């Protein structure tokens, strides 16, 4: 055997890293999503100007 | 007997609460921070570990310990032992250990207790759950103040340590690939560790066992990494390449890599510094000097006056070889002085240029930078001497006559005069004009600046580069922002 | 061992194709002798010592011959026996004699920046009082120097020490470049120069260096042409690549918005 | 890692153990002419003065011989 | 045992390969203490591994296909491993051949993806030893297949018979089909 624990356990290992590669696409989408949510509030801001 | 007698127990138990609260901070808030999320929450302990190492590098614990104060080394952890739930009889034991400790007295050893380190890894090194971040974070900290003064003997408890480690986790490892913030943590703990037993190593051994492991440990590190442990552990396999390796026909342009983000905050000076001094033995004139100086200008945060005299030593010795030499002028330290006091009168005395009377001067008193080993540089300056006074010839008029300039030059001869001189032409650093009517050799020395001569590609690649450099630094300074936008 | 092979070891042989036949032998015989070095019981030694011996003067004869690519074979195999872990092995008479030839080699074939880097392993303070250890650094460091007449006029201060032909070899193979950096004519000069700075009165150089370099022959005087007659550029194309670079400001500069 | 900086800091401290307060003091003969002074000036009148300290140290007092002979 | 021996590349650029057998044979033991000494000798093992001269094309093949990923892309390495021809290895925790079957499975369910959408015409070829090598250490997993990896690796795959031999030796049918279908729709 030795494949699930050591093979396929790399092999999640690397899908760690590919949930880093997420953490980096997750909070970038946060950051822009927040700045999203400041220029939405300015220009709404003069919206209700 | 009354003056030590009287005033012995005030000193000992000073660090204690900094030590203790220390290692709790750090402990119980690393454990603490990213026990709920380890893999998402990543690197916020990790400048807090090695400013407490740089913080703890000049420590004066241990000045009178020896005598009955070592009671501090056969404590331990002992968190939430032996059990992972049901922990509040384990919170009353923590005052409970730390207090009957301190009745009446305790018994105390130094040698005594220091093998049987790993009674509490074979079955839970903390609580079992957490065991690698814990263990590795329990041991690691502790482990080099029991294993200070490496003199009087100690080689072998280092080696103790040695095998302890390897044998609990770094053998191969504990679990293959950790993969968290303990795994990226522990590639610079192990390798800070190489470097602590590194003086152990280049002692009385030498590489035969651990750095060659080091390049399968080095590449079983995964190709994913970001290269900062990596490229940490590849420091100490150029530094062992730096003293004698002297082969060149693979790290060399061959150890050249994608080079990922490393940085460190201290590998570009350091890094830098290493690869400058590989790239400094066939006299590098262009980049060397310019990374090297940076190199020089750069690491400002804890010191920089004990560490860099030696990448400015360096920095001066290749600097003379191009004939202009700047010494210290904004750095104002009183150690990179006396460095260079020795040194002063030579690196003055390059530009004058004498021959017979400097080479007398520089054997004369020489001790340190001759005795540095093989003295190569300064063999090839011996005779570099009279390249960089024909350098200045260039940096001087252009008619070349055959008693002042060159009785000045102390080279009174026909031939050799217009040899050397061609000698100094086919390098191509100068410009010259080799025209003979009468005899006598001309040259247009022409040093005129690119003012109003093809400036636009004469200053284009200036324009490139110091854009790209100064958008790079516009990225610079919109991707920090997201790091900060990133949790709100 | 397994022969005296001390009869032919000494015996300085004119003809090389006995010693062809007595080196592929050697080869066989060495073939299953692990040739990389092996510290087992630590008594292999002699016939490493032995071996790397009969390789040296195998070298010498590989250099005798003129072969290139087998001088850098049989010293690429000898530098496996003198970079060892055991400092014991004791030090061969004809090591640092070897090793000159290497730096020979090294200088001959315009390596010369392996030489600058290699200059850190040779002061391994063993003689230094000897004139051919001290032999390859000075006129090294004549040649960074560059005065050939030194050299010239040092040709008959080597001793009785048989490598002067091998000297004159690396004259032969550095005259090229000597005489081809005197020769590089950035706007011109004179045959009156060229008489004492070149070789002798035999006329190899004018006619060699005449179907090399091929340029034109005047009245007594050597022509320097194509010297700084280089058109600058029409400014269209820089134009071109000013407005891709501007582009990629567009790009960088707004790329995310 | 500063780690390294500790055998660094031992030749140092050889440098020290070589002379003891000898070029503190000696150096501090210039010094006391040299303290508050920009050393930036420093190193062009240090590059003169060493430059100049074996002859022709002043050589404005000799001018007024060299008009007549020169 | 050596480390900037350079005997080997001279040995290496010599005929008579009955002393490059054994050269290479303990070049093998010294290539994960310097892979990048072989990267000038690099070129002449292409030349000795792409014409048929040389007997053994796996003694090539291997040190290529090591040397390959420690200096640039999988790609090169994995069409020497995978171009070796017979191989005779047993299964081990070495970090190389760990890598050549992770980027072996990788690529053959890439290129499985490749040619799923694409049923007929236009087939690319594709070699026995690959499904040798993959079905080898597959069917090692289909020892007692874990109950995890059954239906996740044989739908990674895109075969055809590949889950049939799956589903003939597993307790709790339905919990296997249930399982199955569960993954099936969640992908």
């Amino acid at each position: 055997l030795e494949e699930g624990k050591a093979g396929s356990g790399l092999r999640q290992y690397y899908l760690s890293k590919i949930e880093e590669l997420q953490l980096i696409v997750n909070d970038k989408s946060q950051n822009l999503r927040r700045l999203q949510a400041q220029r939405n509030e300015l220009n709404a801001k003069v919206r209700l100007l | 007997p009354p003056g030590g007698g009287e005033q012995e127990p005030p000193p000992p138990p000073a660090p204690q609460d900094v030590e203790m609260k220390e290692e709790a901070a750090t402990g119980g808030g690393s454990t603490g921070e990213a026990d709920g999320k380890t893999a998402a929450a990543a690197a916020e302990h990790s400048q807090r570990e090695l400013d407490t190492v740089t913080l703890e590098d000049i420590k004066e614990h241990v000045k009178q310990l020896e005598k009955a104060v070592s009671g501090k080394e056969p404590r331990f952890v002992l968190r939430a032992l032996r059990m992972l739930p049901s922990t509040s009889r384990r919170l009353n034991h923590y005052v409970l250990y730390k207090a009957v400790q301190g009745f009446f007295t305790s018994n105390n050893a130094t040698r005594d207790f220091l093998l049987p380190f790993l009674e509490e890894p074979m079955d839970t090194e903390a609580d079992l759950q957490f065991r690698p971040r814990t263990g590795k974070a329990a041991s690691t900290p502790l482990l080099p103040e029991v294993e200070a003064y490496l003199q009087l003997l100690v080689v072998i408890f280092m080696m103790n340590s040695k095998r302890y480690k390897e044998a609990q986790k770094i053998s191969d490892d504990l679990m293959q690939k950790i993969s968290t913030q303990n795994r990226r943590a522990l590639d610079l703990v192990a390798a800070k560790c190489y470097y602590y037993h590194a003086r152990v190593y280049e002692f009385l051994d030498k590489l035969d066992v651990v750095r060659s492991f080091l390049h399968a440990r080095l590449r079983t590190a995964t190709l994913r990494h970001d290269a900062d442990g990596q490229a940490t552990l590849l420091n100490l396999l150029l530094r062992n390449y730096l003293h004698y390796s002297l082969y060149d026909q693979a790290e060399k342009l061959v150890s050249k890599s994608v080079f990922p983000e490393q940085a460190n905050n201290n590998e570009w000076a350091r890094y830098l510094y290493y690869t400058g001094r590989i790239k400094a033995i066939q006299l590098e004139y262009s980049e060397a000097r310019r990374t090297m100086t940076n190199a020089l200008r750069k690491a400002p945060q804890h010191t920089a006056v004990g560490f860099k005299q030696t990448v400015h030593k360096l920095l001066i010795v290749v600097e003379l070889l191009l004939g202009e030499i700047p010494d210290r002028l904004q750095f104002r330290q009183p150690s990179l002085k006396r460095s260079l006091m020795p040194y002063f009168l030579l690196t003055q005395a390059v530009r004058t240029g004498n021959l017979a009377k400097f080479n007398q001067v520089l054997d004369q008193f020489g001790e340190k930078f001759q005795a540095d080993g093989t003295y190569t540089l300064i063999i090839r300056l011996r005779h570099n001497v009279i390249k960089t006074g024909v350098r200045m010839i260039s940096l001087s008029y252009s008619r070349i006559s055959l008693a002042d300039i060159a009785q000045k030059l102390q080279l009174d001869s026909p031939e050799d005069a217009e040899f050397i001189v061609a000698k100094a032409i086919r390098d191509g650093v100068i410009e010259a004009s080799i025209n003979h009517e009468k005899g006598y050799v001309q040259s247009k020395e022409m040093i005129d600046i690119y003012s109003t001569r093809e400036p636009q590609l004469a200053f284009h690649q200036r324009i490139s580069f110091c854009l790209d450099i100064h958008n790079m630094s516009v990225k610079a300074m919109r991707f920090p922002p997201k790091s900060y936008n990133k949790d709100l | 061992m397994y022969e005296q092979l001390k009869g032919e070891w000494n015996r300085k042989s004119p003809n090389l194709s006995k010693c062809g036949e007595e080196l592929g032998r050697l080869k066989l015989v060495l073939l299953e002798l692990n040739f990389l070095p092996t510290t087992g019981t630590k008594l292999t030694k002699q016939q490493l010592i032995l071996a790397r011996d009969i390789l040296e003067i195998g070298a010498q004869w590989s250099i005798l011959r003129k072969d290139i690519p087998s001088f850098e074979r049989y010293m690429a195999q000898l530098k496996c026996y003198y970079f060892d872990y055991k400092e014991q092995l004791p030090e061969s008479a004809y090591m640092h004699q070897l090793l000159g030839l290497n730096l020979l080699f090294l200088l001959s074939q315009n390596r010369v920046a392996e030489f600058h880097t290699e200059l850190e392993r040779l002061p391994a303070k063993d003689i230094q009082t000897n004139v051919y250890i001290k032999h390859p650094v000075s006129l090294e460091q004549y040649l960074m120097e560059g005065s050939y007449n030194k050299v010239f006029l040092a040709k008959g201060n080597i001793p009785a020490e048989s490598y002067t032909f091998f000297i004159d070899i690396l004259l032969d193979t550095i005259r090229d470049e000597i005489a081809g950096c005197i020769e590089k004519a950035y706007e011109k000069i004179l045959f009156t120069e060229a008489t004492r700075i070149l070789f002798f009165n035999t006329p190899k150089k004018m006619t060699d260096y005449a179907k090399k370099r091929g340029w034109v022959l005047g009245p007594n005087n050597y022509y320097s042409f194509a010297s700084q007659q280089q058109k600058p550029e029409d400014t269209t194309i820089p134009s071109t690549e000013l407005a891709k670079q501007v582009i990629e400001y567009a790009r960088q500069l707004e790329m995310i918005v | 890692m500063s780690e390294k900086k500790q055998p660094v800091d031992l030749g140092l401290l050889e440098e020290d153990d070589e002379f003891e307060e000898f070029p503190a003091e000696d150096w501090a003969g210039l010094d006391e002419d040299e303290d508050a002074h920009v050393w930036e000036d420093n190193w062009d009148d240090d590059n003169v003065e060493d430059d100049f300290s074996n002859q022709l140290r002043a050589e404005l007092e000799k001018h007024g011989y060299k008009m007549e002979t020169s | 045992m050596i480390t900037s021996a350079a005997g080997i590349i001279s040995l290496l650029d010599e005929d008579e390969p009955q002393l490059k057998e054994f050269a290479l044979h303990k070049l093998n033991a010294v290539v994960n203490d310097f892979w990048a000494e072989i990267s000038e000798s690099v070129d002449k093992i292409e030349v000795l591994y792409e014409d048929e001269g040389f007997r053994s094309r796996q003694f090539a093949a291997l040190v290529a296909s090591k040397v390959f990923y420690h200096l640039g892309a999988f790609e090169e390495s994995l069409n020497y491993a995978l171009g070796a021809g017979d191989l005779f290895n047993v299964n081990d925790n070495s970090e190389y051949v760990e890598t050549i079957i992770a980027k072996c499975i990788d690529h053959y369910t890439k290129q499985c993806v490749e040619n799923a959408d694409l049923p007929e015409g236009e087939k690319k070829p594709i070699d026995q030893r690959l499904e040798g090598i993959v079905n080898k250490m597959f069917q090692r997993c289909l020892d007692d297949h874990k109950y995890k990896q059954a239906i996740g690796i044989a739908l990674e795959t895109r075969r055809l018979d590949v889950f049939e031999k799956t589903i003939l030796e597993s307790n709790d049918v339905p919990g296997m089909l249930a399982y199955s279908l569960k993954l099936c729709m969640s992908l």
